[PDB]
């Protein structure tokens, strides 16, 4: 079939720099940053526990609840069970919070409680101070807002107003109440912080409460449970979590597992590796997802993110009210948080623990090995899974806290890496979530690792944080990180994508950042750069390159030691390289390294003008991003010397006039931007100031990369995507448009005068173009160009062109013809403009990119197969534009003094004609070298050939016809015509199809002969015809008078 | 730091 044709056809001008325009992402607001560091300098434990008598309230019971701190009062005496008591509390606390001034109050006085707060007010004025207080011992607080202590001799609880104690406290403080009404304590104390602002007229979030019970409600009475409850879940979360676990229904799934057994569980809380640090590290993770996923981002900054202290206390208050509900006990906290006794982590929780204690017993009595809780596994699993389908931006998953928990430890660390690169991959807002959790610190922390394994995992995570928010440069010069990122740069046996990644991490690092430019110029990034600049990978160049730029930009030493590497001389190797973003790379970094002269010696001036006169040379580049690079490394030039190029501007009213001159030929650009960027940066020399100063989004836009995600499979690819369905259809549709005209030919060729449609058009019909496939005509004016069809017969757009008055629209064509075709078009100075959407409904005209050819008109030629395009005009030399790479990769001498009137070629092979006005027709070989290229040279007219077309059989025969009208038909095999015709004395133009033998000549006597390469006559036409063109495909032809009138016809 | 990495080198 005629489907693998279409398929294995490069689209020229389709890319990202193409489609996308080249500008910056727009930095969002990135509000992860932690705004304050508190600290709780000093802890105040109030212990009123009154160790040997009952308060008169409540009438405790016979067996009652004896367990403060998990020490039996009634067992050592008074006194020295409250001393203990209060060293265990102490003990306990130390275990969150071990550096602070830890001040106990054993049954204080209100005097005593006055002076130990306001010490240590004193002591820490601007950080957090925790109050810790027991009202087991005394009476209930009541609805005026007090709480009773002891006086000296113990013989009635003197009160003590919550007013007066956060008088004596100061703003910045944390409240924890162990009372029965504690409720009230926090209502009162929210009082009359509502009193002082009143009063304030003519420190209520500041200051935080965790109370026990709701103001109604009573402490539990137990007897298997602690006294001191609230305080056993905030301190001691794990121990009093078992023994809740031990008392459940859940038990009976269990046997064999009994509250003596827990007092005798082996390990500690710190080592993770040991049953009871497992279980630590479990409930950590399971209160850290259940706060993340209830509460709102700002309340979880501020409460779960601060400090140590209270982030610990608000992870273990939510196992304190998950306990305490079981008990028709609510505790309270200043912040109101919404419920999560009812959330799902906590199933996770209790089925953690079980599984974690059902070995229990087996390691008590035989002494087994303890196996790792499968946890954090199946929960990493949960993640992956998520991930897998997570593209759109569902509900984020719960699992992002359990992957940084399990990032601390190293038994899953890759896999938690992995899935985390991954999780990153997808977008900037996953960057964006994973840094509100928080996982900043962790990850600058793991930089500190020298395991060899961990750097294509930190350098991702690093890349796409750093795409992402640009802000964390700061923080990576500050913890040597870039050491880490030089380290991985400077590795051969690394692979190149991970590589690249780092040599973008360090062009964010150093861009416009002094601290990190001398940072990573002490690092020798330069010459680590330079060793990785050959190296055969386009987007590791373009970023090695553009680090190369960002490194000397405004920084002496940083060129100095450029030049000492000679980094100029061999970053002028990227000049041509054949990919436009290495080469748009290049001329930003050697710009940038001109641009910070700052009037050295002479050897700076001499290697300033190395440099210039090495982008003098880059004029004629087809890619109109890098002439705009090159337009702001030549204004870079210009500040650099404003005075020398003042002069050279008034002397015309031998280095900067050649300047001046490249700058001139930048401004009369085809491509409006780079004209108008040209435009200003000459203005800004006239009138001599640093706002002339413009920098492009070239930088921005390659470091836009590294936002998208580039793990997952591109759309292309995708079999069932509705591009791809489109484009089968269109190869479709084209397949049966050929179908349909080779049966069409196969019939035969008969009279053709049906005149589909007479329209009027506002300029002269210059040159008719015919789409391929779809029915649209492309007719271009000297002053516009427009597109007609032949089935609706209506004028579907009319474009400028944008050419000037005295040139004109020579040659055109159709790039891409199969599908999203381009529209070429070639005016007569060199000016060769593509366009795109120009024949759409919903889209207006738009020019995809531009670049002045060469300096009979202009003569263009495209071979789509080969991605090859050949421009032709007056000049002797024919240039071969090659449109993937953007530069012209042979210039054949033409070898004669007339112009190349029509240009041709034939396909699979490399027979480059060409007519030309006195009257020789030249086939060029550029398989062969320059000298040789030319092949043969038969001269037997002596008139401009209208068009020495080729046919695109393998016997080629150029059908050469003059203005004397005689037809020549030559082969690249003889030097001697094969068949000679006389068809018309004057002629004006002509067309030839290749599929079927009709040449179409015009007359001045409106005259239109179509016909034969035999000679036959065919079809007369009666009515200068300046334009005729025939369809590729079908035999339509299209005739345009010198009255702006337009035709196509067809046969039957 | 809230939490604490451990094994970092």
């Amino acid at each position: 079939e005629a489907d693998l044709t279409d398929w294995n056809l490069p689209l020229a001008f389709m890319k990202k720099r193409h489609c996308e325009k080249i500008e910056g992402s727009k930095s969002l607001a990135q509000s992860w940053r932690m705004k304050d560091r508190m600290k709780t300098v000093s802890v105040a434990l109030v212990l009123c526990l009154n160790v040997g008598v009952d308060p008169p309230d409540v009438v405790k019971t016979t067996p009652c609840a004896r367990l403060e701190c998990w020490i039996d009062p009634l067992s050592m005496g008074p006194q020295k069970a409250l001393e203990t008591i209060g060293a265990n509390l102490q003990k306990q606390y130390e275990n969150w919070q071990p550096r602070a001034r830890y001040k106990q109050s054993l049954d204080p006085t209100v005097d005593e409680v006055k002076k130990l707060c306001t010490s240590l007010r004193r002591n820490a004025k601007e950080e957090r101070v925790l109050f810790h207080y027991n009202g087991h011992g005394v009476p209930r607080p009541t609805v005026n807002g007090e709480v009773w202590v002891f006086n000296k001799n113990y013989t009635q609880y003197i009160p003590l107003s919550i007013y007066d104690l956060q008088t004596w406290m100061g703003s910045p403080s944390i409240f924890v109440y162990d009372c029965s009404n504690a409720g009230l304590i926090v209502k009162s104390f929210k009082q009359f912080a509502l009193q002082r602002e009143q009063e304030l007229e003519v420190s209520m979030k500041n200051c935080i409460q965790l109370a026990a019970c709701e103001a109604t409600e009573l402490l539990p009475m137990i007897p298997d449970l602690p006294a001191d409850l609230f305080t056993s879940c905030l301190t001691t979360p794990i121990k009093i979590a078992l023994r809740w676990f031990c008392m459940q229904k859940c038990v009976s799934l269990v046997p064999g597992v009994t509250l003596d057994l827990i007092e005798k569980i082996p390990g500690r809380l710190n080592d993770r590796r040991t049953p009871l640090g497992e279980l630590n590290w479990i409930f950590t993770a399971i209160t850290d997802t259940i706060a993340w996923n209830v509460l709102p981002r700002d309340l979880f900054q501020k409460l779960f993110r601060q400090d140590l202290l209270v982030a610990s206390l608000f992870r273990n208050f939510l196992l304190a009210e998950r306990i305490m509900r079981s008990y028709n006990c609510t505790p309270v906290s200043s912040p109101r948080l919404p419920p999560t006794y009812m959330h799902a982590m906590w199933q996770a929780w209790d089925l953690a623990v079980d599984i974690c204690l059902s070995q229990l017993p087996t390691i008590i009595e035989e002494g087994t090995a303890f196996r790792h809780s499968p946890f954090f596994a199946e929960q990493l699993t949960a993640f992956q899974v998520w991930l897998t389908m997570g593209v759109e931006n569902r509900n984020p998953p719960e699992q992002l806290p359990i992957v940084l928990q399990v990032l601390l430890s190293q038994v899953h660390r890759l896999r938690a890496l992995d899935l985390l690169g991954r999780f990153l991959d997808l977008g900037p807002w996953a960057v964006s979530l994973a840094l509100s959790v928080g996982i900043f610190p962790y990850v600058l922390k793991l930089l500190q690792s020298s395991a060899r394994e961990l750097r294509p995992l930190l350098v991702f995570i690093w890349a796409k944080i750093l795409a992402v928010d640009s802000s964390c440069q700061a923080d990576l010069v500050k913890d040597n990180g870039h050491k880490y990122f030089l380290s991985v740069l400077a590795d051969p046996y690394m692979p190149a994508e991970h590589r690249t990644m780092t040599a973008f991490i360090l062009a964010v690092i150093v861009n416009s950042y002094h601290t990190g430019q001398e940072a990573c110029l002490q690092g020798n990034l330069i010459a680590i750069c330079l060793e990785q600049l050959n190296d055969p990978h386009p987007l590791l160049r373009q970023w090695v390159a553009i680090c190369l730029g960002r490194i000397w930009q405004n920084f002496d030493s940083a060129r100095w030691c450029g030049v000492r590497d000679s980094a100029h001389e061999k970053l002028y190797s990227l000049l041509s390289d054949p990919i436009p973003e290495v080469r748009c790379a290049a001329v930003f970094a050697l710009g940038t390294f001109v641009g910070n002269s700052a009037e050295r010696t002479d050897h700076s001036t001499t290697i300033d003008h190395n440099v210039a006169m090495m982008l003098a040379q880059l004029v004629s580049d087809g890619s109109p991003m890098v002439r705009k690079e090159l337009v702001v490394a030549l204004s870079h030039l210009v500040v650099q010397y404003e005075s020398n190029f003042c002069t050279v501007a008034l002397q015309f009213i031998s280095v900067y006039t050649q300047i001046w001159r490249v700058l001139l030929h930048l401004a009369a650009d085809p491509y409006p931007e780079v004209s108008d960027v040209a435009m200003k940066v000459l203005n800004s020399i006239a009138y001599k100031f640093i706002s002339a100063t413009v920098q492009t989004g070239f930088c921005d836009w390659s470091a836009r990369y590294f936002a998208q995600p580039v793990m997952k499979i591109p759309e292309e690819h995708d079999l069932e995507s509705q591009i791809r369905k489109e484009r089968e259809w269109r190869f479709l549709r084209n397949s049966r448009v050929r179908r349909q005209a080779q049966q069409v030919i196969q019939k035969g060729i008969t009279r053709l005068d049906d005149q589909i449609f007479l329209n009027r058009n506002p300029g002269v019909p210059s040159v008719v173009k015919f789409h391929p496939f779809t029915p649209c005509i492309a007719v271009a004016d000297k002053d516009s160009i427009c597109f007609w069809d032949w089935e609706k017969g209506e004028k579907l757009d009319y474009f400028h062109n944008g050419n000037p008055r005295y040139t004109r629209v020579t040659a055109m064509e159709y790039l891409n013809g199969q599908d999203c075709s381009l529209l070429l078009t070639a005016t007569d100075d060199g000016a060769i403009r593509v366009w795109k959407n120009f024949a759409d409904l919903e889209k207006n005209p738009e020019m995809v990119t531009a670049w002045q050819g060469l300096s009979a008109g202009m003569v263009v030629d495209w071979e789509q197969e080969t991605g090859l395009l050949m421009s032709s005009g007056d000049v002797r030399i024919v240039r071969i534009w090659d449109t993937d790479r953007e530069m012209k990769v042979q210039d054949i001498p033409t070898g004669a003094d007339s112009c190349v009137t029509s240009l041709s070629c034939d396909s699979h092979r490399s027979l480059i004609v060409a007519g030309l006005g006195d009257g020789s027709i030249r086939v060029y070989d550029r398989r062969m070298a320059l000298s040789e290229c030319r092949v043969m040279t038969y001269r037997e007219h002596t008139a401009w050939v209208v068009k020495a077309s080729l046919q695109k059989r393998p016997d080629g025969h150029i059908v050469s016809v003059s203005v004397n009208g005689d037809v020549r038909i030559f082969d690249p095999r003889m030097p001697e015509s094969v068949n000679v015709l006389q068809i018309v004395k004057g002629l004006t133009a002509l067309d030839i199809h290749p599929q079927a033998d009709l040449i179409a000549c015009g007359s001045v006597n409106q005259f239109t002969a179509i016909y034969n390469s035999s000679g036959e006559l065919i079809n007369n036409i009666k009515y200068a015809i300046s334009c005729l063109a025939f369809h590729p495909h079908w035999p339509h032809l299209a005739v345009g008078s010198n009255d702006y009138y337009i035709s196509v016809y067809s046969v039957e | 730091r809230v939490f604490f990495m451990d094994d970092v080198e």
